[PDB]
């Protein structure tokens, strides 16, 4: 009988591939055809944040944007002042091997995990003056990809196995479980009305899941490879991804199908971070050869280059306010450009 | 967190003494330390400064040749010298705890104090009335004046309120103008424009009964003011 | 220029930077091992000696010993899935990696080994490579139960090599199937990177004791070919 | 979607030959290395041969060396694999893998118990 | 005094070549101390050496050269007669300073290369500092201690053109400094060449072992032509330029002052031209250094720059 | 687990979509009202930005 599912299910996803190619009429390069050109792009290294004494993983604005934690390998977390370039923190981390980082909407709390399959939780306004560890949540067996704040007391996080989970600080249990991916997920973004996210794993796959109902609702699968960023979108009606066949792609959660792909005939290597300007009309993304194009995310042509990392750029991130935008690399130097 | 002060006692004029406040349950070593003192009816004076890793020592004019301070972190312990004492030091000293950084709180702990008896452009704080009666269940609008612009460039004013109770030390309410300290209630309020500036409360009952003091934090040599009374 | 409370904010700043150089010092001065392997290797057993020689689903184990008045971490993954793909970029910048083979379904090691020696991030490592089990094979090749020839045709067209060693009571046919594993190994070492890292293997088992002296030496041939390189003089 | 399928299969008298097809879809046939892996009964997924993408390096295993011969295509999307002179041995399920990045000398984690870019599989025996 | 001053031919080709010299150390000394100040990534206890020798070899080069220059052109100068003191200091002083950074510079290399583990513990910044004060303070020392005092003229009125003549002006020494002098150049000497000897022996060991697991008797050659060839040239160059000068000196001294004067200056400016190479082959020999200094050039030089190299 | 991935399926299937043509003019709606309050598409002058010089 194993068959006689496998044939249904095939005849099945084409009665959906079918479904999308009809309820698609026109492309999206055809619609902004008419309108301008944004033009040349260019920004200027103002700040170099220094101090990391191996490479870095991940980084997190604040909600205020102005400060910035950063994760490194050599066991280190800093806080960063970004005005003033000063240091507010620096946190000693029990496992050196740290992959992501995290900084809580209210700036109580910060977050790190990475090969030790703990996601740790640390408290910045003590009663005393040193940061110390609250809760230790263990119940993965992967590793930890990425990690996000949804409130001071509830945590969604992403591991190396298949399995994605939502926590609840205060016990240190585990309340909601999203299975459903085929390779290990890699990266994770919440959607504005903190009642979605997507996620992306290496299986050339993109899942949206439910919080509250904890059930998977759409699936989209149009790269070649795996897809290591997702950044969604300031209007939250659509998402991008990047993923190592040297793409960038553009979903839609209505029309539930591809939009428009992002790529260079000039571009082989990978994509490694994925973010969106703050209304949405600048897409840029971290490349593995040093550099960090911008794209137009309505025309897909290139608009800018944000050159000046010497090894492959890591993580990247823009404010809340969209004054600036901040890029790590594995040479252990942070940049910000305007 | 607590601090305790020791030493005291009577001295003749011109002798010496030392007073050793001694914290147990914080980072110590990361703290920045201040000595204040009250005379036996007056308001507070600021009188010295160690910051954290004694990189920085500051006086004040009236005891800058007289006075010295130290600390040793291993020991958790700190402790000034005192040498030559005229008539008019007999105070109580206070020792407060302060840290610098973004966002932080400073002066947001006060130890209990100790007894001793003996036997220039700085910018002038005025609290306007020295006693204002009140009953409980209405609004109170102690306001204070600067004799120059406490605002600062980057934006912050650096303007800070204090209340002590009748038998207490001063805690702190509100720090440059407009945020709450540790847990006082969201009755209190702050507002001003750089030279005057206001504090509100909403509602008083029994314990709002005390001296509401005033601070600047603009240049080093730090002034109080007379206090304002709530009877 | 700045307030009283921004002067206090840089020297906290300025304390901070000189714990994070106190830290370098320590840092540059340890050296960081990734040690890889089968589970029907020893690679169990050898860190096992290791640690007596000098908590349920945790991804990473360390274990410190020191040779010399010199420090060494050692790490192996002990929950991870299967996939290594991803999670092996982290260790791009350790100074050596282990490989441990069972030479005593010995082509998938091979195959471990050119993904490992062909990687784009793991290049520029050299890979200190450990023969465990020799007794074993010594013992299984002597019977002669069971003939080598099948999974590999070619080594009965084969001879010991001129500048091998034996060890004075061991058989000749020992010989010659330890320095033909060797030899298939170091082929795909000899076949790529010129220069860039180089192989060291070694003939060894899990009881022994002069493993640690081992990659002690070896550590030091690698940084001091490092540093002759790095002079212009080899 | 990126999808992988095979064909072929049968059963074989002993020195018998056959040839597999898999057939690929949805990637870039011509930017990435092919492989060929097999699952004896009872036994983890074993590596057989790989050829690159532009058809210059083969390489087989031991086992099967002079014997089967690889090779692939890259206008017709199709990747091809000779047997010849079969053995009661080798009769195990056949799959086409693919490995995860283009352009690339090596690839890894092609024989992992779970794979996202391997093919359904052929079932071939060989008896009498 | 003189009234000619013994004028060679006209030709000033002589002339051209000193200055050049000249030129060369001052702009490659300069541009050595600006990289590795400026860089902030260089920043090691191996560079300070180097920034410091770079130092003294402007520093010497700067006054000395040019003055020189002109009493060995025109064998007679007009600097007045305070100055040939000073002078005289500035020379004694800075040239033993740079060999005696080089006496650490050859330490350093030793220990980096024959002790690679535990490099970082035993070369801190300390023992980096150790070298420049102390160098400093022996040369300063000597030179004040001998040529201030002027106790390298006791006895000695064998010459007539200098401490007889106010025109003139030379340092010649005793019977008496002569050992000192000839024993603080033979230990560094001795040292270095030792060290460097022992260096090219591990480089033929580490070459014998690469060359074989990979003809091979000819295989070797080639990997041994360029640390000899790199050890030769950086030893040949100070052994070429100082040995003259102290085997001349120490003759004149042994037995009466029979050379001629104006072979002395050709002597001095060799040891100077010795400081003036000095740079170019501790710095531009290495593609670090060369880079640093193309970008200097090139004025990417601002904006923030932090690349490494 | 073929029950579990079919039924997943089958659940996606049956979900109400729209033309990709209106999709793309909302989206541009979007970004064009936004326009004027993005620093980084027009960057403001070197004035009122935190990080000037």
């Amino acid at each position: 009988e194993l068959d006689q599912l496998r044939q249904e299910a095939e005849q099945l996803k084409n009665q959906i591939r079918d479904a999308r190619k009809a309820c698609a009429d026109a492309t999206l390069s055809q619609i902004t055809n008419n309108i301008d050109p944004v033009g040349r792009i260019q920004m200027r290294t103002r700040r170099t944040l220094r101090g990391h004494l191996a490479k870095i993983y991940a980084m997190h604005w604040g909600t205020d944007s102005r400060l910035l934690v950063s994760a490194s390998q050599d066991g280190k977390l800093i806080i960063w002042d970004s005005y003033t370039t000063n240091k507010v923190h620096a946190i000693p981390l029990r496992s050196s091997w740290v992959m992501t980082c995290a900084y809580a909407p209210s700036g109580n709390y910060v977050a790190c995990g990475g090969l030790d399959n703990i996601c740790s939780i640390y408290n910045l306004k003590t009663r005393e003056g040193n940061v110390r560890v609250s809760r230790e949540l263990a119940g993965h067996t992967g590793y930890l990809s990425c990690c996000r704040f949804l409130d001071d007391n509830q945590i969604v996080t992403s591991s190396g196995d298949t399995t994605c989970a939502l926590w609840d600080i205060e016990t240190g249990q585990q309340t909601t479980t999203f299975t459903g991916h085929t390779g290990d997920v890699m990266s994770l973004s919440l959607a504005p009305d903190t009642r979605l996210f997507v996620s992306g794993a290496c299986d050339a796959s993109a899942k949206l899941w439910d919080v509250r109902e904890g059930m998977c609702r759409q699936t989209f699968t149009g790269h070649e490879s795996d897809i290591n960023a997702i950044c969604f979108f300031p209007n939250g009606n659509a998402f991008a991804t990047g993923s190592d066949d040297a793409t960038c792609r553009l979903f839609d959660l209505r029309a539930d199908q591809e939009l428009m792909t992002y790529s260079h005939d000039n571009i082989i290597c990978g994509i490694t971070s994925v973010s969106f300007s703050k209304s949405g009309r600048l897409l840029l993304a971290g490349y593995d050869d040093f550099n960090c194009n911008v794209w137009d995310a309505l025309k897909a042509d290139r608009a800018g280059v944000l050159a000046g990392h010497d090894n492959r750029v890591s993580c990247l991130g823009v404010t809340d306010d969209g004054m600036a935008v901040a890029t790590g690399s594995w040479d252990s130097f942070l940049k910000i450009w305007n | 967190v607590q601090l305790v002060e020791s030493g005291g006692g009577l001295v003749q004029p011109g002798g010496s003494r030392k007073l050793s406040c001694s914290a147990s349950g914080f980072a110590f070593s990361s703290f920045g330390m201040h000595w204040v003192r009250q005379a036996p009816e007056k308001g507070l004076e600021w009188v010295a400064y160690i910051s954290s890793g004694s990189g920085t020592i500051y006086y004040a004019d009236t005891v800058k040749g007289r006075f010295t301070i130290s600390r040793d972190d291993p020991k958790n312990t700190l402790f000034l010298q005192m040498t030559s004492l005229r008539s008019e030091d007999t105070a109580m000293y206070y020792c407060v705890r302060s840290i610098y950084y973004y966002g932080s709180s400073p002066f947001d702990f006060w130890g209990q104090g100790t007894t001793l008896t003996v036997s220039s452009a700085d910018i002038v704080m005025t609290q306007a009335t020295s006693s204002v009666p009140v009953t409980p269940g209405e609004s109170v609008s102690i306001s204070c004046r600067s004799s120059k612009s406490l605002l600062h460039s980057n934006g912050n004013t650096y303007l800070y309120w204090f209340l002590q109770r009748p038998g207490q030390s001063p805690q702190l309410l509100i720090y440059r103008m407009s945020n709450l300290a540790s847990g006082v209630p969201d009755r209190f309020s702050g507002s001003g424009s750089g030279t005057a500036f206001t504090l509100t409360i909403s509602r008083l009952e029994a314990e709002d009964v005390g001296v509401y003091y005033c601070m600047q934090h603009l240049e080093y040599p730090l002034t109080f003011g007379a206090g304002t009374k709530l009877e | 220029t700045l307030s009283a409370e921004d002067k206090a904010a840089v020297e906290r700043s300025k304390m901070i930077e000189k714990q994070l150089q106190k830290d370098k010092q320590v840092y540059r001065a340890t050296h960081r091992l990734l040690l890889l392997g089968a589970d029907n290797s020893g690679k169990s057993t050898i860190v096992k000696q290791m640690r007596i020689y000098h908590v349920k689903t945790s991804g990473i184990f360390e274990t410190k010993f020191q040779v010399d008045k010199v420090n060494f971490h050692m790490f192996d993954v002990g929950a991870q899935r299967d996939e290594r793909r991803k999670w092996i970029q982290c260790f791009n910048d350790v100074t050596a990696i282990i490989f441990v083979v069972d030479s005593s379904r010995l082509q998938e090691a091979l195959n471990d080994f050119k993904s490992i020696w062909n990687n784009r991030w793991l290049r520029t490592i050299s890979v200190i490579l450990f023969l465990n089990k020799q007794d074993l094979l010594a013992e299984k090749v002597l019977a002669g139960k069971s003939k080598i020839e099948d999974y590999f045709p070619e080594f009965a067209r084969y001879t010991t090599p001129e500048d091998a060693t034996p060890e004075p009571g061991e058989d000749p046919r020992v010989t010659r199937a330890k320095y033909f594993i060797r030899d298939e190994f170091l082929r795909i070492s000899t076949a790529s990177g010129d220069g860039r890292h180089y192989c060291y293997p070694h003939f060894t088992c899990s009881v022994d004791t002069e493993n640690a002296r081992r990659i002690f030496n070896d550590c030091r041939d690698i940084i001091q070919r490092m540093h002759l390189r790095q002079y212009e003089l080899l | 979607q990126v999808q992988l399928q095979e064909s072929g299969g049968g059963l074989v008298q002993p020195g018998g030959s056959l040839r597999l097809s898999c057939a690929a879809s949805g990637f870039t046939f011509s930017n990435y290395k092919m492989n060929w892996v097999r699952q004896a009964p009872g036994k983890g997924l074993e590596w057989v041969s790989d050829i690159s993408q532009s058809g210059a390096s083969i390489s087989y295993t031991g086992s099967v060396k002079g014997r089967f011969t690889i090779s692939r295509d890259n206008a017709k999307n199709t990747l091809y694999l000779q047997m010849n002179s079969l053995k009661p041995e080798d009769t195990a399920v056949y799959y086409c893998a693919r490995c995860p990045a283009p352009f690339t000398r090596d690839c890894f984690d092609v024989t992992s118990t779970t794979y996202a870019y391997r093919g359904q599989g052929t079932q071939v025996t060989v008896s009498s | 005094c003189i009234k000619s001053s013994y004028a060679p031919w006209p030709r000033a080709i002589l002339y051209g070549v000193l200055g050049l010299g000249a030129l060369l150390a001052v702009f490659g000394n300069l541009l050595v101390i600006i990289a590795i100040l400026h860089f902030k990534q260089l920043h090691t206890p191996t560079n300070f050496l180097v920034a410091s020798l770079a130092c003294a070899d402007f520093l010497v080069g700067v006054t000395v050269m040019p003055f020189s220059t002109v009493r060995s052109v025109e064998s007679c100068w007009y600097f007045g007669e305070s100055y040939c003191k000073f002078h005289t200091c500035f020379d004694t002083s800075f040239c033993f300073a740079s060999l005696f950074h080089l006496c650490c510079i050859s330490i350093d290399r030793y220990i980096a290369v024959t002790d690679p583990l535990t490099y970082p513990t035993k070369f801190t910044v300390s023992v980096s500092g150790l070298c420049i004060a102390l160098s400093w303070f022996f040369s300063v020392t000597y030179s004040f201690s001998i040529f201030y005092t002027g106790a390298n003229e006791e006895g000695i009125e064998e010459l007539v053109v200098a401490l007889t003549c106010v025109g003139g002006c030379q340092a010649p020494l005793n019977q008496n400094w002569v050992l000192l002098c000839f024993l603080l150049f033979f230990l560094p000497t001795v040292v270095m060449v030792f060290l460097y000897g022992r260096i090219f022996l591990v480089a033929k060991y580490q070459a014998r072992k690469i060359e074989g697991t990979a003809s091979y008797k000819e295989r070797v050659a080639k990997r041994e032509r360029k640390a000899a060839k790199t050890l030769g040239i950086a030893m040949a160059a100070f052994l070429v330029s100082w040995l003259p000068y102290i085997i001349d000196a120490v003759i004149d001294a042994y037995m009466n002052f029979i050379t001629p004067a104006y072979v002395y200056e050709i002597l001095v400016w060799c040891v100077y031209y010795n400081s003036a190479m000095n740079p170019l082959i501790y710095a531009f020999f290495y593609p670090w250094f060369r880079k640093a200094i193309k970008l200097i050039v090139s004025g990417k030089v601002f904006r923030a720059d932090s690349s490494t190299t | 687990q073929a029950r579990k991935l079919v039924e997943q399926l089958k659940m996606e299937a049956n979900i109400d979509r729209i033309k990709v043509s209106k999709a793309a003019a909302d989206l541009m709606a979007y970004c064009e009202a936004h326009a004027k309050e993005d620093p980084l598409l027009t960057p403001v002058p070197a004035s009122e930005n935190p990080f000037r010089e």
